[PDB]
């Protein structure tokens, strides 16, 4: 009965030196039964990024929803959406819906193309959006999330380096929430290539 | 040719219900005029009562679209009320909408969107008048702003508008290129009130009793029309002059 | 949602 | 002529074609003449056929109890105007308990038709109507037209060479304004208004129509034998 | 959130704390609460941080349009009446609590707005959890006739004392200053009284620390 | 709140107290309840600040178009718009406005509009929360053709008395003559009206 | 009452011309000269203030209009069309786009919408086209400098260098001669100068001649400092006095 | 041309010929005036007697708006009754906003406004009456005419129809004999002559008078209708005056 | 009322023609020519611009070959704006059907649709119908490569050469003479360009009056990629087949 | 409604399904096949509230039928699943939402593999390898997570599920009265007749 | 909310 928190999930974004990373779990659940171990919450649309937590059906639309959008940008604008310009998109979209929201927690990540620099934001339902240096936090561990980030992290992390920082925060902060976690996955995100890691957590 | 009746082109880019509209605008045969002075904006109009039957009270050409708002028509008075109608609600809502006075520019613009429509939508007929908007802005000072059937407005200095209007202008340009100002350099608007009689009598060549004028005043933070006898007041001083 |  | 496309073009001497062809519909109907005393209203109306194998179009139509027409020109516009006049009735009763007076249900139909003549598209009704009641203020006879216009009478008749009943009526004013308490009395002046209107051809038993409505008489209507007494 | 607006002698000053919080947890650590209507008409906004942003930047909009249309800089009295009727239409389910400042032709103006579409006229104000706090100094401190730094101090004062004593405002202190015939300045981070101190120790960890199972090379091209 | 209007021998005058509650906090001190909706017709807002603004306004509105096409409108009709408004928008209104102007025919005039939208013509009216302590006050001091300063300080006492007893009104006490001579603006501060 | 007109206006005649289309840019050809030229680090757009009366003040009527701080239009053809469709531009800035994206389209896509607008006058019942042909100037991050003309056709394309309007024929030939790709944006404006001269009859100075730049940014026209990002409108309508200037040195 | 087939179509002169063909039919129609009064106004119309079979005073054309206004009209009778219809919905409506009855320049305009909408469309035709209309207000009384075009003005007195112009005439005399007022009373006899003079215009048939009125005195600011010994009064001096 | 300025826009003629199909593909034969040719591994698109002026931007410029989605693309021949207007509203149907099915378009459904909106209004609503055809050229995995064709009548037709607007009557007769099955996309690359520069109005072909594209599975394996022309490009590929 | 299973294998795709209609304290029906046929090689079966449940499959069968005869095409198992998970995803915000859940299991014929699709009535879409509805998840999944094999064939598979079925009738509440088995793989859809 |  509350829908945030039906699925469970949690997702995860850090800046580092000239990069990003983004992660989530891999858990999706109804209630306590978990029912699939192969639900990523990580969508990109050309080099940005969209991590979303939530209401599964939510999460499954809004990035069919974002693909079709981008996909109409790219047509028209003639050029790939930029994160800082896709942060809007989200925020626009989901205000939209003021008062019959979709129940999700989305976080962008990516690197402006243009500029090269590292951007990382959040938003709560209705479209807030929550720009950050650091990291960005969300889903059911959250909390817990917080906890790791704001002890783990440091500025100007090397690609490598980040990869431990994000990955370590997001097992932890997993293993102390029931309906997070059995599996998981991190994008380290550089000007252009992109590594993505699943990793090897406890399936409990 | 059916582009003759309604607001479609002709073949050579004309609109020919818009050029008949203005062909309307003389059909009263009564001449205006504005001028500005420091502190105020006057304008003038020929008020003719043929019938001795007609209540000479309720025969104006001359409206108070708002507490600083004036208006004065050149046209038949069926789309001249028409015209004032809207005019006062759309000042009315501006100053709800946005919280504060309609400035005289902007009820002209709007004014003037609204005919440049007619002249688009074929459904509607332009309104055959000419819409000569006054006030003493609290940004721009005295203003004059006038609307046609085309859609057409801009900012004057001084205006006329009528059958015999060709005259009073060219009588108000030969003053300006005189005076080498923009308005007429006098503190009193009862002074600018002679000013605007005199110069509609040298260039009309015709005298006029207190009934044969209406006269409107703009000052800050009121429009307001003369009486008979306001008017009668600064015939006498033309006279003793 | 966020408070301020 | 080039005037007459429909009802929302004035000719160039003020006129309105449409409304004038409506009008020519009812002088092409059968005729029909209503008459009044001061204690009741009579309706006489000549009902036509087809051919001799067919029946005979009814030009008579109840509104109320105390309120009925006769009709002459394109029928199903009276069925549409006679329906419009039971609701008003009716609408006059379950609302104010209150008998609808026929002068108002004259100034509806004026305002009803009015507005078919003003719009474009619409079309003026084809049909011309003659309305008796017996109300708070006694009987009534109206006679209204498709151009809106509606008029109290003391008799009349439309339809074709109605000129004959409505000539008669005229002279014989003074004499059936005054027939009170004889409803037979009143119906025989009307059939004999009627009479002026023939050419080669007479009342017969199926052919006659009437109807009577007063002081104590709900609005009724004659057809077949029960209209042998007045041949 | 804390935040406040305080009238000097040639325009007006307003100056937010910069916390955002979901229930106990501090959301954001610095975000801004200061909104541009138009270039000399600013907003503070506490509330629901969602409909504060998007109330404040769909009338900044209009404004901009209206600005064009007339031909005239923007009044702060037309963002106050175009907020208002937004908000009151909404019977208060748009949680914006506002205070709106700016110069215009007419002068210098402070008001602020709650969510269900009253407005108030004074030439000190504050609102938000922390507005009690603010308003305490605010009552001992303000004079009529300040300066523009007595306006600036007051106004940072009133938001500090939010930021100590209401457990909903915290960090830094935003400041805008609207003086007439000159530019807005936006005096982001003006204050920054709650750095974080040097942490213990560095928790980077050994390169290999995490268990992986699989990598692959994302295709982000074309 | 406290409000009050009260007619006399040259107009009418209105009044209120300055306290505006957000709970038992006073969110402004300094309040104006007493407001223009036309030259010479004001009214007393009472009630909840937004609805009684946002009356405010469209009857405001309503009157500006009124006077561009018909003249100046009569007090009785400014009265006329707040009940239509209120009396149509009962279940959603929290308002209770006294209207009050002055014409030259009619000389002064005070119309009060409660809860439900009613209409009552009356000498003087008393409304919003504090009223209630002095209905007994009031009843007893008022007559009909007092002078200008007989009326300031009946209403000085009065309201005076409703900010004593009702912790929901207080500040400063403000007041709005209206007359052939214009409109003038009276204020009254604490150390003098509370030793009263 | 209401619109009965709800049948196209503009059809096809047998030999294929859309008559009303053709008929509007008639209209366009009747009006005053009005040009834009694009330079390497700048746009200019130019037109004649040809006055309706000398007792009109005509800084009142604005024929060049800002629609964002980086885009601006002229037009030549019917004024009160033009006057509309600036309004209807300024306005589909916003609705279809900055309150989507949080920032201003690029010139292209404005471009597109105020083309959307004049086809739909084009084909939808009980209107007539606009009778305007505009150009508009813009500079956008990912597309830099760009000028188009748009038709009352609907139809737009973009220019190095062009004319509309009376005179339209000669000034593309005189621009034909001076255009190059490595004009820097102050011998645009001399060229825009130059070119207008031709087409103009009367007084020829700052006060009849209406000319603005899309160029630099310009941080002292934006009202406000503190956000470093932000810098400034790159359209900026020249005065009077600084047309005057570069008059004398012709 | 082709320009006169259209409603609101402006020929090349600048006019609206559907307009004028409106104002030949309420040339044609029967004979209707008004005459303002020192605290009132009168309302006076001719009733042609098509045949002996309309029942006498009971096909009333006078119509009254609100309590406090009086209207006649010339041309077609139903347009007339429309228009009446949508005055008696502006009245209504008015009153219940502003409470006060409706003042008689501001019903004026709410008539000009209603008319002059039909002269702005294809899909409407103007209407076929001039309407002669007032009563009295807070300020006194006011008599007005209106026209197809939507034109109208205040009055000291009115005519129109096809005794428009012998009554005019007949008018004009008044306003110059009585420069200090004219009395309730007196204009309703003048009302009565005016009216029998100017059927002379018409004079196939003969005709049926009637007359209203509304007198800050003598009706206490009410439109009533005159009948019985105040009308047979002020038929008998018209009697007099055309022999 | 309005009917006397109604023109009837759908309406039969005696013969049962619609007179505004005729009339507006009479006004489509006056545009560029537009070719479409298919090989068995790839499609090309060429078509020449309405004439040039030296001063017109070239390469910022789109006036005939347009992008609906990643696997289909369109060449115009008609009103521009018309067929902007039309474009939207395909890329908009593209991109509902990848969000309802998780799976691209097939090209005949995005042909399909609109050409039943083209057919739309010359069966109701009053308004004129929209003066374009299009050749269409796209790739799916049911019928792989397509080309198709519709007119302001809604009808469409697929092909394996074909041409559109003005002097199609002997470009039709020089794809057929030259066409043959087997042909690959270079050779088609080719006979679109033989056969613009011998139905050519003007005197000569060059790059800046023409634009052009390819869709090959000429990236990296069982995937496809959409080439849009560069004026350099072009100017090129008309060296490459010696025709300048 | 109540018990729906469904196991993809090596080459085919199994749904089971109770043959039960319960209202109040009475068994109306034994025999009920809670599936329709959306083409001949997609089955979907279905469980949720009382009447929702047929009215919607038959709804999703009606529109799937419809493609195929407009295209003369058999949409891949993924595609009708997406339509279907749209269909409920806008379903969810209506006035009154479907509560329906089904099964899709498909034999995509374009990559020769079998595939099975759990959908809820919010429209939550997940590809399985094995799949519940309902209470019947709460012993089958640990089940299958043990006994199943990635490889199996569709003999392996419905001796895997007779292990389910056997299970569910040991420790569930209610007699559910035993299920339909369907089989979906290259040569299309049937149904097993002792069970 | 604000009351009065
Ligand atoms: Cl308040
Ligand atoms: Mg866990
Ligand atoms: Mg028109
Ligand atoms: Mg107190």
């Amino acid at each position: 009965s509350d829908p945030s928190s039906i699925n469970g999930g949690i997702v995860v974004a850090m800046t580092g030196k000239d990069c990003v990373a983004i992660a989530c779990d891999l858990r999706l659940g109804s209630q306590s039964l978990g029912v699939s171990n192969k639900f990523e919450k990580i969508f990109h649309y050309g080099h940005v990024f969209l991590g979303i937590t939530g209401l599964a059906t939510d999460v499954t639309t809004l990035n069919e929803m974002f693909r079709y959008k981008t996909n109409l940008y790219k047509l028209k604008e003639e050029r790939a959406i930029e994160p800082e310009t896709f942060t809007q998109l989200v925020s626009s979209s989901l205000y939209e819906r003021r008062f019959g929201p979709y129940f999700v927690g989305p976080v962008v990540a990516g690197i402006n193309s243009k500029s090269g620099k590292p951007f990382i934001a959040g938003f709560d339902l209705i479209g807030c959006i929550d720009e950050a240096k650091d990291f960005i936090v969300s889903g059911t561990a959250s909390d817990q999330l917080f906890g790791m980030c704001e002890s783990l992290y440091e500025p100007n992390l090397e690609p490598e380096d980040l990869f431990e920082t994000i990955s370590q925060a997001l097992l932890n902060a997993a293993d102390r929430d029931a309906l997070s976690g059995w599996g998981a996955v991190v994008y380290i995100i550089k000007k252009d290539e992109v590594v993505k890691r699943y990793l090897k957590m406890r399936q409990d | 040719g059916y582009d003759r009746h309604i607001t479609i082109f002709s073949p050579e880019g004309r609109l020919y219900q818009v050029e008949y509209a203005f062909k309307a605008t003389n059909q009263t045969n009564i001449n205006s005029l504005a001028v500005r002075g420091k502190d105020c904006t006057v304008v003038i109009s020929q008020k003719k009562v043929p019938d001795k039957l007609l209540d000479p009270t309720t025969v104006s050409y001359i409206f108070c679209i708002s507490r600083t708002i004036g208006m004065v028509v050149n046209g038949p008075i069926p789309d001249a009320r028409n015209a004032a109608l809207r005019a006062k609600a759309e000042a009315a809502e501006f100053r709800y909408k946005y919280g504060y006075d309609m400035p005289c520019d902007v009820l002209a613009k709007r004014m003037a969107n609204l005919s440049q429509i007619y002249t688009q939508r074929a459904y509607m007929r332009p309104l055959g008048v000419i819409l000569t908007f006054v006030s003493v802005d609290e940004e721009l000072g005295p203003s004059i702003y006038k609307t046609d059937p085309a859609g057409y407005y801009v900012g004057y200095k001084a205006t006329a508008t009528g059958p015999k209007q060709q005259e009073i202008t060219t009588n108000l340009e030969n003053h300006f290129k005189k005076s080498k100002i923009d308005h007429i350099n006098e503190e009193s608007w009862e002074k600018v009130v002679e000013f605007a009689i005199t110069h509609m009598i040298d260039a009309l060549g015709t005298e006029f009793s207190k009934n044969d004028l209406e006269v409107g005043v703009a000052t800050k933070d009121k429009f307001f029309t003369l009486s008979a006898e306001n008017i009668e007041e600064r015939l006498v001083a033309i006279a003793e002059q | 949602a966020x408070l301020x | 002529n080039n005037y007459d496309g429909d009802t929302v073009t004035f000719s160039p001497t003020g006129r309105l074609f449409q409304v004038e062809y409506a009008l020519e519909a009812i002088k092409q109907g059968s005729v029909t003449v209503g008459l009044r005393s001061n204690t009741h209203a009579v309706l006489v109306a000549l009902k036509r056929n087809a051919d001799e194998l067919s029946s005979y179009q009814k030009k008579i139509i109840k509104c109320d109890e105390h309120m009925g027409l006769s009709l002459a020109g394109l029928a199903p516009d009276a069925r549409v105007l006679s329906n419009y006049l039971r609701q008003q009735c009716n609408y006059s009763s379950l609302v104010f308990n209150r008998k609808l007076a026929v002068e108002r249900a004259g100034h509806l139909l004026c305002d009803k038709a009015q507005k078919n003549t003003q719009s474009y598209g619409g079309r003026p009704y084809g049909v011309g109507l003659l309305i008796i009641g017996y109300d708070k203020s006694g009987a009534h006879l109206l006679e209204f037209q498709p151009s809106g216009n509606v008029t109290e009478l003391y008799g009349t008749a439309i339809g074709a060479r109605s000129q004959g009943a409505k000539t008669y009526l005229e002279r014989t004013l003074d004499t059936f304004i005054k027939i009170d308490g004889n409803p037979d009395e009143l119906i025989k002046a009307g059939v004999e208004a009627i009479s002026q209107s023939l050419r080669d051809e007479s009342l017969t038993v199926d052919n006659l129509s009437i109807a009577i409505v007063g002081k104590d008489t709900p609005f009724t209507i004659y057809d077949g034998e029960a209209v042998a007494k007045y041949i | 959130t804390t935040i406040v607006g305080v009238k000097f002698n040639n325009g007006v000053v307003i100056a937010a704390d910069t916390r955002s919080t979901q229930g106990p947890i501090v959301a954001d650590k610095n975000c801004a609460k200061l909104h541009r209507i138009s270039p000399k008409i600013w907003c503070a906004g506490a509330g629901t941080a969602a409909d504060t942003e998007a109330v404040t930047q769909l009338i900044g909009s209009n404004i901009e349009l209206h600005s064009l249309y007339t031909s005239r800089e923007p009044r702060v009295v037309s963002a106050l009446q175009m907020l208002k009727q937004h908000l009151f239409k909404y019977q208060g389910h748009i949680g914006a609590y506002l205070i709106v400042a700016g110069v215009d032709p007419t002068g210098s103006h402070l008001f602020s707005i709650h969510a269900h579409g009253s407005t108030d006229v004074g030439y000190y104000l504050s609102l938000g959890s922390g507005s009690l706090a603010a308003m305490a100094v605010l009552e001992s401190h303000w004079k009529q006739d300040l300066t523009k730094e007595e306006a600036i101090k007051l106004a940072s004062d009133a938001i500090q004392a939010g930021i100590w004593n209401d457990l909903g405002s915290g960090s830094n202190v935003d400041v805008c200053v609207m003086e007439i015939g000159k530019d807005a300045e936006y005096l982001r981070n003006y204050l920054t009284p709650n750095v974080r101190e040097e942490k213990q120790k560095s928790y980077k960890f050994p390169r290999g620390t995490t268990a992986v199972l699989k990598e692959s090379i994302v295709n982000i091209c074309d | 709140t406290s409000i009050m209007a009260v007619t006399f021998k040259d107009g009418v005058i209105l009044g209120a107290d300055s306290r505006t509650t957000t709970g038992a906090y006073i969110a402004n001190r300094v309040t104006d309840k007493l407001t223009r909706v036309h030259d010479k017709i004001w009214c007393c807002r009472s009630g909840s600040a937004a609805d009684t603004q946002a009356i405010a306004d469209i009857v405001q509105y309503h009157l500006e178009l009124y006077t561009s096409q018909y003249g100046t409108p009569s007090t009785e009709t400014a009265a006329s718009v707040f009940k239509e408004l209120c009396y149509e928008n009962k279940d959603n209104l929290t308002a209770g406005i006294i209207v009050a102007g002055y014409d030259d025919k009619n000389k002064g005039e005070v119309y009060t509009i409660p809860l439900g939208g009613s209409v009552h013509k009356l000498p003087y009216a008393i409304a919003g929360s504090g009223s209630t302590f002095i209905y007994g006050y009031c009843d007893k001091n008022f007559r009909e053709n007092m002078s200008k300063e007989e009326t300031v300080d009946f209403i000085k006492h009065s309201l005076s008395q409703a900010i004593k007893w009702d912790g929901s009104s207080g500040g400063v006490i403000r007041m709005v003559v209206l007359t052939a001579a214009g409109v003038e603006r009276l204020i009254f501060y604490p150390d003098e009206y509370e030793q009263l | 009452m209401t619109d009965r007109y709800s049948f196209s206006l503009t059809t096809f005649s047998p030999s294929g011309k859309l008559g009303q289309i053709d008929y509007a840019l008639t209209a366009v050809k009747q009006g005053v000269t009005s040009l834009g030229i694009k330079a390497t680090n700048g746009v200019v757009i130019a037109t004649e203030k040809k006055s309706s009366s000398p007792l009109a003040m005509s800084e009142t009527l604005s024929k060049v209009s800002l629609l964002t701080p980086d885009i601006g239009a002229v037009y030549s053809g019917m004024g009160p069309d033009y006057r509309v469709l600036v309004d209807k531009s300024r306005k589909v800035a916003h609705t279809s786009y900055k309150r989507i994206y949080g920032e201003y389209p690029p010139t292209k896509l404005l471009v597109s919408e105020v083309a959307k607008i004049m086809q739909e006058a084009t084909q939808s019942g009980g209107v007539r086209p606009f009778g305007v042909s505009l150009l508009i100037a813009g500079h956008d991050e990912f597309n830099g400098f760009s000028l188009y003309q748009v038709d009352p056709s609907g139809s737009y394309f973009p220019w190095k260098a062009t004319a509309i309007g009376k005179g339209s024929v000669a000034a593309k030939t005189f621009l034909e001669k001076r255009w190059n790709d490595e004009l820097e944006l102050e011998d645009a404006i001399h060229i825009a100068l130059l070119t207008l001269k031709e087409s103009v009859e009367g007084e020829f100075n700052g006060d009849t001649i209406e000319l603005a730049i899309i160029g630099d940014e310009n941080p002292d026209l934006l009202g406000y400092t503190g956000i470093p990002t932000d810098k400034g409108p790159r359209f900026r309508k020249l005065t009077s006095q600084e047309i005057n200037d570069r008059l004398e040195a012709l | 041309t082709g320009y006169d087939l259209s409603n609101s179509v402006f020929s090349p002169d600048g006019r609206n010929f559907q307009v004028e063909y409106a104002v030949k039919a309420v040339e044609n129609g029967t004979t209707s005036i008004g005459i303002k009064c020192n605290d009132g106004v009168v309302f006076a119309v001719e009733k042609l007697i098509t045949s002996k079979l309309l029942v006498p005073q009971k096909n009333v054309k006078i119509q009254v708006v609100d309590r406090h206004i009086g209207c006649v009209y010339s041309g077609l009778i139903p347009d007339g009754r429309h228009l009446v219809n949508r005055g008696r919905e502006e009245a209504a409506s008015f009153k219940k906003l502003y409470k006060t009855p409706i003042p008689i320049p501001a019903f004026a305009d709410r008539l000009g406004q209603y008319v002059q909408a039909h002269t702005l469309y294809n899909s409407v035709r103007p209407f076929g009456v001039s309407t002669i209309f007032g009563g009295v207000d807070k300020n006194g009384a006011h008599l007005y005419m209106l026209e197809p075009s939507g034109s109208y003005w205040g009055y000291k007195g009115a005519a129109t129809g096809k005794g428009r112009q012998s009554a005019k005439a007949e008018l004009e005399k008044l306003v110059d004999h009585h420069p200090e007022g004219l009395s309730a009373r007196e204009a309703v006899k003048q009302a009565a002559k005016i009216i029998y003079l100017a059927h002379e215009d018409n004079k196939e048939k003969d005709f049926e008078l009637e007359i209203s009125w509304c007198s800050l005195s003598e009706t206490n600011g009410l439109h009533k209708f005159v009948k019985g010994d105040l009308l047979q009064e002020a038929i008998d001096f018209a009697q007099k005056e055309i022999n | 009322g309005s009917r006397r300025y109604d023109s009837r826009t759908t309406i039969f003629s005696p013969e049962g023609r619609l007179y505004q199909v005729e009339y507006a593909l009479e006004s489509i034969s006056h545009a560029g020519t537009a070719i479409g040719i298919m090989a068995s591994d790839g499609i090309v698109l060429a078509a020449e611009r309405k004439v040039t002026s030296t001063l017109l931007e070239q390469d910022t410029s789109t006036e005939k070959l347009y992008k609906l989605n990643d696997k289909i693309a369109v060449a115009v021949a008609g009103l521009t704006a018309d067929a902007e207007i039309l474009i939207n509203t395909a890329r908009i149907h593209a991109q509902n059907y990848l969000k309802t099915y998780n799976e691209d378009i097939p090209v005949e459904i995005l042909v399909r649709r609109l050409s039943d909106i083209k057919q739309g209004y010359t069966q109701h609503g009053g308004l004129r119908p929209f003066g374009v055809s299009f050749i269409y050229a796209g790739y799916d995995d049911r019928y792989g490569y397509q080309l198709y064709t519709s007119n302001p009548s809604g009808n469409y037709t697929g092909w394996k050469a074909i041409s559109v607007g003005a002097n199609t009557s002997a470009a039709q007769t020089l794809l057929q003479m030259d066409y043959k099955d087997d042909m690959k996309v270079d050779d088609a690359i080719e006979l679109a360009l033989k056969t613009l520069s011998k139905t050519t109005d003007s005197s000569a072909l060059t790059y800046d009056r023409l634009e052009f594209a390819t869709i090959r599975k000429g990236a990296n394996d069982g995937e496809v990629y959409q080439k849009i022309f560069k004026p350099q490009e072009i100017k090129d590929i008309l060296v490459k087949t010696g025709i300048t | 409604m109540d018990i729906i299973l469904g196991i993809r294998v090596q080459d085919s795709v199994i749904l089971a399904s109770s043959k039960a209609v319960t209202r109040g304290i009475s068994v109306l029906k034994d025999s009920d096949d809670k599936t329709r046929q959306l083409s001949p090689h997609t089955l979907m079966s279905f469980a949720g509230e009382a009447g929702d449940t047929v009215q919607f499959a038959e709804y999703i069968q009606a529109n799937i039928q419809l493609y195929s005869i407009r295209e003369d095409y058999e949409l891949s198992p993924q595609a009708v699943s997406s339509f279907v998970r749209q269909e409920l995803a806008k379903s969810i915000r209506s006035r009154r939402p479907y509560q329906v859940n089904v099964l899709i299991g498909g034999y995509d014929k374009k990559k020769n593999k079998p595939e099975l699709y759990q959908i809820d009535y919010l429209g939550t879409k997940v590809e399985l390898p094995y799949g519940a509805h309902g209470y019947s998840g709460f012993y089958t999944f640990s089940l299958l997570d043990h006994h199943y094999r990635p490889d199996m064939t569709t003999e392996e598979g419905l001796d895997l599920l007779k292990l389910c079925v056997q299970e569910l009738e040991k420790r569930m509440p209610m007699d559910f009265k035993g299920v339909i088995v369907k089989i979906v793989d290259k040569d299309g859809i049937r149904q097993v007749d002792d069970f």
